[PDB]
């Protein structure tokens, strides 16, 4: 890119611009963006390509656990759910006085599952277990709404869209999204004021090299990325762990830039395009750049093991039920 | 509000929600609404918000109204003349650079138009103009048995269960105590009629009652995704709307003719296609598209908020949507230059900053008045059919087992 | 607010209609009917059969007699399943809604006249010398009294101090509100008014005092009202971040209740019925 | 693409291919440890029980007893209600996911790799007179003698006469093409695959050979796509009205061969019990 001297106010080109007009090379070949302020002193050629600039975040791959009790509704609500039935079982087997081995499976048994062991007494009792049971039936709809609907709300994380988006507009102190240092994308951004707060916050966190902050990204630093859509597709195909949020914006493919007084030009150009109508471009994009591509046991096995749990206390229990009939 | 007079003449017998008496003043307004008729100056009665505006200006500043209604009926806009190539004004704008006039109480927005030959007061009211649509009464009550998911299919499956009591005569050797178990098991009933002697036939119908189960839970877990994703509601939002703005040969909508919005309209080159198709659907009364809308002929209307907000509020039929856009103020009319100009203004602002302005626009205005019941009834009609034939079939098989 | 607000809706469930009861007592009707059919201790068989066969069947209420007993069963039993799928495919529609529209939305309802009268002194958090403070205390010097206790600084810093230190309500201009609001961070901050104005009265570019430009400004403004630069200007200046964009253990209170004053009338019919 | 919507489902999806192993044994890994700890035709009473209890409130037997057996059932059917308000879960998770038939990718495909055989007569648009017949004639002499008695007369003609279905296919720039499909009757037909253009060339507006204005013109046009013009010009212009949007029968034939495997299975094994 274009910087300025220092402590003067004359106009530079360093790196692979100022190397090219200082008569070290004639042709530039390598993805090079095409602009309005490079290409007024360097005649480029067609493009050979087509992209546009793309922001890359992580994706977090953990969504789910399936393994998760009532806790994320509440706890305190099973609590006083358990709390009411033993209240109301113990008032069922109060309005009997079987005995009690009626108490055994008055209410307990009823909310639990199909026993068929109640022993009615009254009406009252009859209607007191109706009602229970409908009771119980409405909690489990209640629970069964409450999963559906947290699996529906579940992963809040949406992709952003664009760089329209007001939340990436508006700068917080939540995101250190920057690209690297001197590039097209930094130009792009600095003579488009209308959003310079992004460009400020660029400007004290761009790193250095795509490999740096690709690496950076990879471990949890840089929680944005904004660069070149062939390049980063390449990078999250092949490593399948990123993502590439929003579709396009500032699309300008690349080219070969040579000196103005050249005579190389008109034979370049047409070339390109000779070679990029009998499928041999399309054919080497394929042969390099575009080959690759990318109810569990958590919900039961977490369960059965607990299950296992009982194994290994119901039955020593019962050796307690031995010991009870024992004295008995 | 416009209201006839009673044999008398004068107004009389009106008393507010709360109760307190109502300001009347006598209209002498044309009672011939047809378009061409012997007019007639019969004195009306007329009242609301910009009389009692009206009236507390008059205990304010010193003066003795005489209000009259005009004679064409359209707000006024420019237009040239008949068998001519000029310009000149007409409606109740043209009775302003005119003779009687000498002031307007009315809702006249405010545009650069109409701002040259007279100028207005700070805005009593702000208001913009929105989208008022038609409305239906939702078709998802899940009034059928399986109207979202497919009744069909359903069916379907249940030849599947036959082929399963088929299967249940396979494992009869009781083929039709096997049924009627299968079939209990199927709604979780537990009749307990089927004890099929192998242990494989007891394992078979196990399974067929799991995969029954199974069947049963993602039906009604489909049922239930139609239901909660069921919104065929999308209606046209704003005027960057690609339905409204491209042309329509379905449905129609326009506005009052030649009334501040078609100058609006014809202001916006931008738009041009939506102008050019309103230009021929417009209707010329307030209220004759506000009726003919329930009357399934225009599927949209443009008009200011004020208007459409109380129509949706006190007929609880029809709703608003979009944004507002084009926001201004109304304001009270004056000729050229007058002394009543700052009097007037200072008087607006003084009520406006007092209170009194949205105490009364709170009375006049906001007394906003405004297990499914289809699919209940639709079971119960359902429930009503099954008994009967089932009653039928009982009665049937009593009087052969009589015989047999 | 302090914190989430949730509706637990208890009173706005379809019970105590004339809908769900209606398809009721016609499935009753039509249990009733099939019954007497099938009939040429046994009413009460039927009653707790019927009253177990709504929500759990786990209950031991079973008297099988024949085929068309059969049929009626399998017939409530799916006429009952459709209905559940039914209310759960409603609550998850409820569940999908959400009302979180305000908490007060009144300048002189019942606090804002003398808050030594109701205790919590809720912040009034005004500014010296401006133009609201004018017209608050020309309207009512009450609340001009109390106006003196929280005054601290302009938007940001008063709107800091409120977001968790020690104010809760906090009177200024409008759009000045409706910006902060709308570019608060987590969007925890929202005007409690519904979108309602107390004295509107717009801004405007104050000329001097027969200066030979009003006219010509006031035009080019009405021509810039109506040529529409304005919106475009405030959609690229003056607009929010989200503003726009949008198994409880209290909500068991309502039906835990009804249970127990359902528990406490099954026990009076105990005790009548033990009378005789 | 008016003819099949061809909508995934569920069933779409691969379904058991190794997690219900997983489920199937820890459950019988469950049900081996109930019977040990009942121990400690009663076996296949428990398991009928237990695939009840799994499945839906079922008639069990008289095999539970104790205390140990009533906790067993308890805990039973709490795992029952928790996996099938999952899976009700999870169901309601996948209704939101959709997808639409792709057919093949690219101006190269198996059915235009060879003109005849195969065996519909295929019908692609052939519109000659522009850069889509010479790019063909001069780069895939194979595709070319076929379509010769096929061109039609225009686009809009073209696309009349495949709603009356003449043409199976149609050839055209993916520029015009693209917004003509975008703003059909519904926009019930769409392109083929994800547009994978073949020879993205581009557009331009051309000169005389070596004319003065050339160098200006180019930079100018540089200057537009800096400050987002044409973006916002296509948006405008451009841009269709649904391109931005975009009881399985599957399943019950699935579960329809499901249950003939199962009933043939059964079959198999009480023939084979009758020889044994």
């Amino acid at each position: 890119t274009q910087e300025r001297v220092n402590n003067s106010n004359k106009k530079e080109w360093n790196g692979m611009m100022g190397e090219l007009l200082s008569g070290q090379a004639d042709m530039i070949v390598a993805p090079l963006t095409i602009n309005n302020e490079r290409a007024q002193y360097i005649e480029f050629s067609k493009p050979f390509k087509y992209q546009g600039l793309t922001i890359l975040v992580k994706k977090e791959i953990p969504r789910s656990t399936l393994d998760s009790f009532m806790q994320p509704f509440q706890s305190t609500l099973w609590l006083l759910v358990g709390l009411s039935v033993h209240v109301v079982a113990v008032m069922l087997y109060l309005l009997d006085r079987t005995l009690s081995s009626a108490m055994w499976f008055s209410w307990g048994v009823l909310l639990n599952s199909g026993i068929g062991e109640g022993a009615p007494r009254s009406f009252s009792a009859r209607i007191l277990g109706m009602v229970w049971a409908g009771f119980a039936m409405i909690i489990v709809a209640s629970y069964t709404a409450n999963l559906a609907a947290f699996l529906v709300l579940d992963r809040p994380e949406e992709r952003i869209t664009g760089i329209n988006d007001p939340r990436l507009r508006n700068p917080s102190d939540k995101f250190i999204y920057a690209t690297v240092k001197q590039s097209s994308v930094d130009i792009y951004f600095r003579r488009q004021v209308e959003l310079s707060t992004m460009y400020r916050h660029m400007e004290k966190h761009n790193y250095e090299s795509a490999a740096e902050a690709i690496q950076a990204v990879r471990d949890n630093k840089l929680h944005a990325f904004i660069w070149d859509s062939a390049v980063l597709e390449f990078e999250a195909s092949q490593k399948c762990d990123l993502v590439t949020t929003g579709e396009l914006f500032f699309r300008s493919g690349f080219g070969i830039g040579m000196r103005k007084d050249s005579p190389w030009k008109q034979n370049v150009s047409l070339s390109i395009l000779k070679s990029h109508e009998n499928g041999f471009m399309e054919d080497l994009d394929k042969t390099w750049v575009r080959y690759q591509e990318c109810l569990t046991f958590e919900n039961m096995a977490g369960v059965f093991m607990l299950v296992a749990g009982g194994i290994v206390a119901g039955i020593f229990l019962i050796f307690i039920e031995i010991a009870y009939k024992r004295h008995k | 509000y416009v209201k006839p007079t009673l044999s008398d003449g004068t107004c009389k017998e009106e008393f507010t929600v709360n109760g307190d008496p109502v300001k009347k003043v006598i209209c002498t307004g044309p009672n011939d609404t047809s378009p061409g008729s012997p007019r007639h100056t019969v004195p009306q009665c007329c009242y609301g918000f910009c009389i009692d505006l009206l009236i507390k200006l008059a205990r304010t500043m010193n003066f003795t109204y005489e209000v009259h209604l005009v004679a064409d009926g359209k707000f006024g806009t420019q237009e040239r003349v008949n068998n001519s190539n000029k310009k000149e004004w007409n409606g109740m704008m043209g009775e302003l650079l005119s003779g009687q006039a000498d002031m307007i109480v009315a809702p006249l927005t405010i545009n650069n138009e109409r701002a040259q030959y007279i100028e207005f007061s700070k805005p009593f009211k702000y208001q913009g103009l929105t989208i008022l649509v038609k409305k239906e009464i939702p078709r998802s009550t899940l009034d059928s048995f399986m109207q979202p998911f497919q009744s069909t299919l359903w069916l379907l499956v249940g030849l599947s269960v036959h082929v399963v009591a088929v299967m249940l005569y396979l494992l009869d050797r009781t083929l039709s105590s096997a049924m009627w178990f299968s079939w209990g098991v199927l709604l979780n009933s537990g009749i307990g009629e089927g004890a099929p002697r192998s242990f494989s036939a007891r394992i078979l119908g196990m399974v067929w009652a799991g995969f029954a189960m199974i069947i049963v839970a993602s039906y009604t877990a489909n049922l239930a995704a139609f239901l909660v994703l069921d919104r065929p509601e999308e209606r046209i939002t704003g005027i960057n709307d690609p339905r409204l703005r491209n042309p329509s040969d379905k449905f129609i909508y326009a506005t009052v003719k030649q009334s501040s919005v078609d100058i609006y309209f014809r202001r916006q080159v931008e738009l041009s296609t939506m102008y050019r198709h309103m230009e021929k659907h417009n209707y010329e009364s307030a209220a004759e598209a506000i009726q003919a809308v329930r009357d399934n002929k225009l599927h949209a209307f443009i008009w200011d908020s004020a208007v459409l907000e109380f129509e949706a509020s006190q007929k609880c039929d029809l709703v608003t949507t979009g944004e507002l856009f084009f926001r201004s103020g109304f304001g009270i009319g004056m000729r050229k230059d007058s002394p009543w100009k700052q009097n007037v203004s200072l008087s607006i602002l003084k009520s406006h900053e007092n209170g009194f302005m949205e105490d009364l626009d709170k009375t006049w205005v906001r007394y906003q008045e405004c297990l499914t019941f289809e699919n209940m009834a639709g079971v119960f009609m359902l429930v009503a059919g099954g008994i009967v034939a089932g009653i039928f079939l009982i009665f049937i098989e009593i009087a052969y087992k009589r015989h047999k | 607010r302090s914190n989430g607000t949730v509706s637990p809706s208890a009173f706005l469930e379809p019970f105590s209609a004339s809908v769900w009861v209606m398809m009721f007592v016609m499935l009753l009707i039509v249990s009733a009917i099939a019954v007497f059919v099938f009939e040429y201790f046994t009413i009460g068989k039927a009653i707790w059969l019927l009253w177990g066969l709504v929500f759990n069947n786990s209950v031991p209420v079973q008297n099988p007699k024949g085929t068309t007993s059969k049929i009626m069963v399998s017939v409530w039993a799916f006429f009952a399943v459709i209905f559940l799928a039914s209310y759960t495919a409603n609550l998850a529609a409820f569940m999908i809604q959400e009302e979180f529209v305000d908490q007060v939305t009144g300048l002189s309802d019942k606090k804002f006249q003398r808050p030594h009268d109701y205790s919590p002194p809720f912040r009034f958090g005004t500014v010296p010398n401006g133009s609201t403070e004018r017209n608050i205390r020309n309207n009512y010097p009450y609340m001009h009294q109390y106006m003196t206790k929280f005054n601290q600084k302009g938007v940001e810093d008063a709107l800091v101090s409120l977001k968790t230190g020690k104010l809760d309500a906090f009177i200024y201009d409008a759009a000045v509100l409706n910006y902060k609001a709308g570019r608060d961070e987590g969007c925890k901050l929202v005007t409690i008014g519904s979108g309602y104005i107390f004295a509107t009265t717009g801004y405007g570019i104050a000329l001097q005092k027969g200066s030979p430009w009003k006219r010509q400004i006031d035009l080019a403004l009405l021509q810039f009202v109506g040529d529409g630069e304005m919106e475009e200007l405030e959609t690229l200046w003056l607009t929010g971040i989200c503003h726009n964009e949008k198994l409880d253990i209290d909500n068991m209170a309502g039906v835990f209740y009804m249970l127990a004053a359902a528990m406490a009338l099954s026990l009076i019919t105990f005790i009548w019925e033990h009378l005789f």
